[PDB]
């Protein structure tokens, strides 16, 4: 009725702070893993060159 | 309305964890904070370089 | 989530506390209780007269004698004890009658 | 100040001198209970709990109760 | 722990809080019971018990 | 503003406690008395210093109510008792205990006589118990 | 199966005696649930007014008990021993006489170890009754 | 789970059929254990067979060493099949509870009957053989899962709190592993991220140094009877035997890929015996396979290569983390619009409360300025 309640009350703030920090850490890790992938596609000039070769030019 | 804090505190006290201070975990988590935009740019550049390598 | 102190009722928590948290202390306490009631649970009439009364023993009414008288009367009446038996008096009934006629 | 071992708490200043000097005091907005507020006597204008009941009156009430406690048996003695 | 609370500045302020009103009443009782004992136990008509030598606690505890 | 209490402090000053980092610091440099953000926290200096927060009327931009799906967790168990329910139970129990203790205190200090009086006008002188009954062979 | 081991098995409704309980909790919380009411190991509170109220009350009821239940035994013993050795002998006196005797007992209490010793030591040649008066 | 009259009727009706089934299972399990024991004694390492002694460095108390006193029989498939091992494990649990009940009966004579009535009214400590139909078995499994839910969080909190209060991780990867190990079951933990915690804790507390209270919590979470607990080397022996059998079966399954061919119900049972899949979660085959594969990955390549599993304390915490449900939150957010201290409104504010409101209210700056100016003037006048 008295002792364990008081010590739980004492515990509450530090646990709240640590869990807030943990959530911020999770969000930070989520953000840090984001990279824009630029893709590379076959240049059309080689297609234009193969087209010309096929013509026997 | 903050169930996680409640459950952790109750469990810690019930298993003889009376102390209310956690210096080591705080030391691990104290400097945590959301990064600035410039820091995000630097980290993204590092990740792009790593992926290219 | 489950905790003994928050979820269990008081008797259950008491048993758990003194069986899986402080069993040795409970054992020692029970040992000491047995010792106390085995060796420190008696007081003679003289001890009561010397120290057993707040302001002192009231000899002018002698409550200890009245208490013992009630005790012995109750025992005699309930157990049907013949206090005139030779073992209690050390003499035969006829000798007792002779003594009564003499005195 | 103190009343025996009971010391009156004092609020710590939070403003710096520069910021404090720029504060404009307007006691017209203050409650009537706290005007000309003095840290050494903050309850000078505080209302009485019971109108007309002075501290001396309560002290005297206790004194009279003590006198009754000691003198009632002198006027209405009772047998053992 | 004596951290804070209402503290009257002087006697006249004890009537500004019910708890201190009760306190000053109790102080009145405490201090006023002594004058009453002075008057009662130093009275002219107070007489020692004639039978005070018949019995005393000193002989009882001895 | 009301007269209600706030998050308990234990009479401690959060600017010098061992867990001070857990208490947010405001612009004025006074750490909060609670995990919450407090704008008007102060420190009072008796024999010992202590932090105090005065409730006040302040408007905060209220984010709209979310859906129940994203904050409700239906993991309740038969043994589980919420803090609100525990407070209710303990309040009722302590109310009845207080009444009982009050009656006990009144009887003990104003009605119960002390045992073994010299005059015999008040209190019992004691008596014997567990005496044999219906056992003639015992004597 | 007969009785539950869990506190969650309620025996009454949530609203049973809500009003009186709330008044009781209001009485408890108003002075105690405050920042400056920091206790020392739950026994010594920080609020001054708690001391100011509880010290007098504790003293008052303890003193009433002592005066009317504990010291009364010594007073009655003195009355009985000095005036016959029996309760009926004391009751043969009037209320005024008993008042005088009891107040003399109070005098003896207040002297204790510093008062004159003629209150219990009979000087030689004194004409008052001695210890063998009633024997 | 709490006792009920319906369960009491169920167990009283199936009492004697249950006992007969338990006896038959006892014969079968004795045969299986005899095969396994003969193989262990014949082909086991010298330390394992001789029961080498490992003492703690502080009080020199013997306890089972995971490296020396546990041995994975890689070639057990020749003599004993996977199903037989599962049967033996289930029988070991049932036999432990039955043995405790029989011991109580022998100790207290006929005075245990009312306690037997309390016993049959709950499925927590009755054997699985007492259920003769699917619904009864489902209720029994629900009771077991409820006990696991009740007991596991205390074990996890004990481990985490003691370590965090008395030690910290060495490097960032260990920090991430330790933090992610104790996440609630609503999120998926990556075994590769969490594995380093095993070595980190091996530095702190190996299975040979496990404390008696932590052992009691673990045995509660594993549905192992704990009364009378006695010395920690009895229930510790039970834990070691159970997980040694589990690791033998795990090696068999991993090597032979039996889980892929394993049917849905058998797969669910396999996960359940590893404390990975509660039945109340109503998991499908995809989720069960995901959890089983995560368990195998947590065991790691070294398990197959050398039969060495990670630290048993951390392994138990990892698997029991699936019974660490999110903290319950019931009630609409509108309930936050109410007030908690309306019953105090009638009392108002006393002089001290009014002073505090005045000094620390919106006019606090003006009061501070006035007070400081007055004090400065008085100090100047004094000088
Ligand atoms: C779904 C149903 C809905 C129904 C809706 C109904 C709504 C309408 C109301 C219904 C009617 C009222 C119901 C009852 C209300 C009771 C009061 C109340 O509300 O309390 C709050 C609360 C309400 O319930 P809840 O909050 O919903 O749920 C409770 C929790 O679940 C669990 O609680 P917990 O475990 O946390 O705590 C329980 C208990 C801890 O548990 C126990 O105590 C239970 C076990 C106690 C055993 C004690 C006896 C042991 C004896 C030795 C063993 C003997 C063995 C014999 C074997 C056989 C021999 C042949 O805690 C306490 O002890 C603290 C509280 C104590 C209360 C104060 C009691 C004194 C008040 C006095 C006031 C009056 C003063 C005098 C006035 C005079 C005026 C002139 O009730 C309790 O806490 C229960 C208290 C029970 C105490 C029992 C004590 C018994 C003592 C006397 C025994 C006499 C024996 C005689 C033998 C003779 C032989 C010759
Ligand atoms: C009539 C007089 C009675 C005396 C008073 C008794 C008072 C009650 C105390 C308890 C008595 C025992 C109760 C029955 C237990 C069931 C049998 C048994 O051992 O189960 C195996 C099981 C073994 O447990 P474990 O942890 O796996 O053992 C690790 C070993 O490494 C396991 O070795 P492993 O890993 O190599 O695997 C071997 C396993 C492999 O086997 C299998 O896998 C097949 C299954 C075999 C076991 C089946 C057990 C079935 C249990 C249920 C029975 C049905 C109940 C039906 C109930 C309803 C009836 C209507 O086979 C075993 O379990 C063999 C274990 C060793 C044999 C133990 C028996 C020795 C005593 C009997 C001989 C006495 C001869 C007297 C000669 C007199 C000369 C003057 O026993 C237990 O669960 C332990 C008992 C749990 C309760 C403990 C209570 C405290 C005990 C303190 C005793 C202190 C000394 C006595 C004085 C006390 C004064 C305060
Ligand atoms: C036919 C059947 C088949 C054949 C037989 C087969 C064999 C059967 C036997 C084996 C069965 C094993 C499994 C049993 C499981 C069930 C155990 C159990 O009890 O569960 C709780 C069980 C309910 O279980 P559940 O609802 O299923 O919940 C289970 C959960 O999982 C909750 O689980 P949990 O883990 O939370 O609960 C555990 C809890 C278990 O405990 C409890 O739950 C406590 C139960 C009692 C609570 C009582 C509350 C009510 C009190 C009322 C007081 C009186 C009121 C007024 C009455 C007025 C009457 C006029 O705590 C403990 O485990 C503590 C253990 C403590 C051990 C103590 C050891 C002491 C050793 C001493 C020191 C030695 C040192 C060495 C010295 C060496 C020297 C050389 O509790 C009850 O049902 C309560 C029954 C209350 C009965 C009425 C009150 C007492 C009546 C006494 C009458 C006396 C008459 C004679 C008087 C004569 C006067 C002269
Ligand atoms: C607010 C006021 C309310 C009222 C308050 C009441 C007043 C209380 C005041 C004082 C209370 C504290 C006293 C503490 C004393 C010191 C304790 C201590 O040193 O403990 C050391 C230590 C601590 O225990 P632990 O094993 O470490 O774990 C305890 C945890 O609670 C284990 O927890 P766990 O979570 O690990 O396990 C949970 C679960 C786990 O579940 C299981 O393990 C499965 C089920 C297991 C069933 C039991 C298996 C037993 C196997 C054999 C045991 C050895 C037998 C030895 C020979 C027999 C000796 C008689 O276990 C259970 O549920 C256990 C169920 C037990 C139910 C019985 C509890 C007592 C209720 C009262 C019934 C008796 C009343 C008699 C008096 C009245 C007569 C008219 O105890 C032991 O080593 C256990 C030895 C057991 C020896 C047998 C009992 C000896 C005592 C004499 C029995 C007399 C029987 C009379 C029959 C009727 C005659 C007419
Ligand atoms: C209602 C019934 C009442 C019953 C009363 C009787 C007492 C209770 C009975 C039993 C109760 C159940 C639970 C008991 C405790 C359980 C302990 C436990 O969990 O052990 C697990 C453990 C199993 O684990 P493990 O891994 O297999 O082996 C342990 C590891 O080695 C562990 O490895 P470690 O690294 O820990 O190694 C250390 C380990 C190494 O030890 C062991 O573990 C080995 C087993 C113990 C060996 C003990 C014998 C040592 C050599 C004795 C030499 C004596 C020579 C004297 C010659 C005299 C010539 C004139 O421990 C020691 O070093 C301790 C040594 C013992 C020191 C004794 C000091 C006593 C000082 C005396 C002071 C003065 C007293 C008063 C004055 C007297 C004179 C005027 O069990 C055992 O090892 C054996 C357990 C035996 C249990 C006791 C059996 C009771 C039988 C009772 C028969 C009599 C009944 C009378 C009834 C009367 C009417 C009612
Ligand atoms: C005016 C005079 C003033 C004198 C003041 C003197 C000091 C008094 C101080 C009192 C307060 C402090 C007390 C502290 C505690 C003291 C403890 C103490 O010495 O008690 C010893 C005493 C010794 O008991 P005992 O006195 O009955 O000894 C019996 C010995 N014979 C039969 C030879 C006479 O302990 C008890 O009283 C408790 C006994 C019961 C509990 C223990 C039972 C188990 C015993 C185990 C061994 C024997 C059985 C075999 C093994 C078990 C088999 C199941
Ligand atoms: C188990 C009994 C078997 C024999 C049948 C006896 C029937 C006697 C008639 C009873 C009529 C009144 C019943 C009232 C409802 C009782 C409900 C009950 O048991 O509640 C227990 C409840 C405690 O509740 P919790 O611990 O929170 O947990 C409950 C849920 N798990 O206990 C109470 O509040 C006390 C209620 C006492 C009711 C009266 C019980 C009388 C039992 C008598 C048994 C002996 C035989 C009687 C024969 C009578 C022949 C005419
Ligand atoms: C009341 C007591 C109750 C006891 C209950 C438990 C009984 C268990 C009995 C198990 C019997 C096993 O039987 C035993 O097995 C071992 C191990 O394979 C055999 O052991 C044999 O092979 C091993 C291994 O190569 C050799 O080290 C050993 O020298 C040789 O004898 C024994 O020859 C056989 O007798």
């Amino acid at each position: 009725d008295i002792m364990v309640p008081s010590f739980v009350y004492n515990k509450l703030p530090v646990i709240h702070f640590l869990q807030e920090k943990r959530a911020e850490q999770k969000l930070r890790r989520v953000l840090d893993e984001t990279y824009t992938e630029w893709t590379e596609e076959l240049d059309q000039a080689h297609v234009t060159d193969a087209i010309t070769r096929s013509l026997n030019i | 309305w903050c169930p996680e804090v409640r459950d952790r505190a109750e469990l810690e006290v019930d298993i003889t964890g009376w102390q209310w201070w956690s210096p080591l975990e705080e030391r691990r988590l104290l400097p945590v904070r959301l990064r600035s935009v410039n820091e995000v740019r630097e980290i993204m550049s590092k990740t792009q370089a790593k992926k290219s390598a | 989530v489950y905790t003994r102190w928050k979820c269990d009722r008081l008797p259950v928590f008491q048993l758990k506390l003194f069986t899986q948290e402080y069993p040795m202390h409970a054992a020692v306490g029970i040992f000491t209780i047995i010792f106390l009631w085995k060796h420190m649970s008696h007081c003679s009439e003289e001890t009561e007269r010397k120290y057993g009364w707040w302001a002192g023993y009231p000899y002018w009414r002698d409550p200890i004698a009245r208490r013992n008288e009630t005790k012995y009367k109750q025992m005699i009446i309930n157990n049907d004890v013949d206090i005139t038996h030779p073992k209690w008096t050390g003499c035969s009934v006829e000798q007792l009658e002779e003594l009564s006629r003499v005195v | 100040y103190n009343m025996l071992v009971f010391r009156d708490p004092k609020r710590r200043p939070q403003l710096s001198e520069e910021e404090r000097a720029k504060v404009v005091v307007n006691q017209a907005e203050w409650p009537e209970e706290f005007k000309d507020f003095d840290p050494d006597d903050p309850y000078k204008n505080s209302p009485e709990i019971i109108k007309g009941m002075s501290s001396w009156n309560l002290f005297l009430w206790g004194v009279e109760c003590a006198f009754i406690y000691q003198f009632y048996e002198l006027v209405f003695p009772k047998s053992i | 722990m004596l951290l804070g609370g209402f503290v009257p500045r002087r006697f006249s302020q004890f009537n500004r809080d019910p708890c201190w009103m009760f306190f000053i009443f109790s102080v009145g009782f405490w201090l006023g019971e002594y004058p009453a004992m002075m008057i009662k136990y130093n009275a002219r008509d107070l007489v020692y018990d004639p039978h005070r030598y018949v019995w005393s606690h000193h002989d009882d505890h001895h | 503003v009301g007269n209600g209490p706030t998050f308990s402090t234990g009479g401690e000053c959060m600017n010098t406690c061992d867990i001070q980092n857990a208490f947010p610091m405001n612009d004025r440099g006074v750490r909060s008395s609670s995990p919450f953000q407090e704008p008007n926290t102060a420190i009072y200096d008796s024999y010992l210093a202590w932090t105090y927060f005065q409730p006040m009327d302040v408007h905060i931009e209220k984010l709209p109510a979310p859906e129940a799906k994203y904050y409700q967790r239906h993991t309740k168990k038969p043994w589980d008792v919420s803090s609100t329910e525990l407070t209710e139970i303990q309040s009722r129990k302590k109310y009845f205990q207080t009444l009982g203790y009050l009656v006990a205190f009144i009887y003990l200090y104003f009605l119960m006589p002390k045992e073994k009086s010299f005059s015999g006008l008040s209190g019992p002188d004691g008596h014997w118990i567990m005496l044999p009954k219906g056992r003639p062979e015992l004597f | 199966v007969l009785f539950s081991t869990y506190r969650s098995s309620r025996l009454v409704s949530k609203e049973f005696l809500h009003g009186p309980v709330m008044r009781f909790r209001a009485l408890g919380e108003y002075y105690f649930q405050r920042a400056w009411n920091g206790t020392l190991n739950w026994a010594l509170p920080g609020e001054y007014r708690l001391y100011a109220v509880m010290i007098p009350f504790i003293y008052f009821y303890h003193r009433w008990h002592n005066d009317h239940t504990l010291d009364r035994d010594h007073v009655e013993k003195a009355m009985i021993m000095r005036w016959g050795g029996t309760l009926e002998d004391v009751r043969k006196l009037s209320a005024k006489d008993q008042l005088r005797v009891r107040c003399f007992t109070d005098i003896e209490k207040l002297y204790s170890a510093y008062g004159p010793k003629d209150t219990y030591l009979q000087p030689p040649g004194d004409t008052l009754p001695g210890k063998d008066f009633y024997r | 789970m709490q006792g009920s009259w319906s369960v009491l009727k169920k167990n009283c009706s199936n009492f004697f059929p249950g006992l007969l089934a338990f006896a038959q299972q006892t014969q079968e399990a004795y045969g299986i254990w005899l095969r396994i024991y003969n193989r262990q004694q014949k082909y086991g390492p010298t330390d394992f067979v001789e029961q080498s002694e490992t003492f703690s460095p502080d009080y020199h108390k013997r306890f089972h060493s995971q490296d020396k006193n546990m041995w994975v029989d890689k070639e057990l498939c020749t003599e004993v099949s996977q199903k037989e091992v599962a049967r033996l494990m289930t029988y070991k649990l049932d036999m432990w509870r039955m043995a405790h009940c029989a011991g109580a009966l022998l100790a207290t004579g006929g005075y245990a009957i009312p306690f037997g009535l309390f016993w049959l009214a709950n499925d927590t400590w009755v054997p699985s053989s007492f259920n003769l139909t699917g619904e009864e078995l489902r209720a029994w499994r629900e009771a077991q899962d409820l006990y696991r839910y009740r007991s596991a969080p205390s074990y996890l909190t004990d481990t985490k709190w003691h370590f965090d209060f008395h030690a910290y991780p060495w490097n960032e990867t260990q920090e991430r592993a330790w933090d992610d190990l104790f996440e609630k079951n609503d999120v998926r933990r990556d075994p590769k991220v969490v594995r380093p915690a095993a070595e980190m804790y091996d530095g702190f507390i190996k299975f040979e140094l496990i404390r008696r209270k932590s052992l009691r919590h673990l045995c509660r979470s594993m549905n192992i009877p704990t009364f009378p607990m006695l010395a920690r080397l009895c229930n510790g022996t039970r834990v070691r035997d159970y997980w040694n059998l589990a690791w033998c079966e795990d090696y068999m399954v991993i090597t032979q890929r039996l889980h892929e061919s394993m049917t849905d119900e058998e797969l669910y049972d396999y996960a359940w015996r590893r404390y990975l899949a509660p039945y109340d979660k109503n998991l499908n085959r995809e989720q069960l396979m995901e959890r089983v594969e995560d368990y195998f990955e947590f065991l790691g390549p070294d398990f197959v290569a050398h039969g060495k599993a990670p630290n048993l304390v951390i392994l138990t915490n990892y698997v029991l983390g699936y019974y660490n449900d999110p903290a319950y939150l019931e009630g609409d957010i509108s309930e936050l619009d109410k007030n908690d201290y309306d019953h105090l409104a009638s009392w108002g504010k006393d002089a001290f409360l009014r002073r505090l409101e005045f000094e620390n209210g919106p006019l606090r700056d003006q009061v501070e300025a006035h007070t400081q100016r007055l004090l400065a003037e008085r100090a100047a006048i004094a000088k």
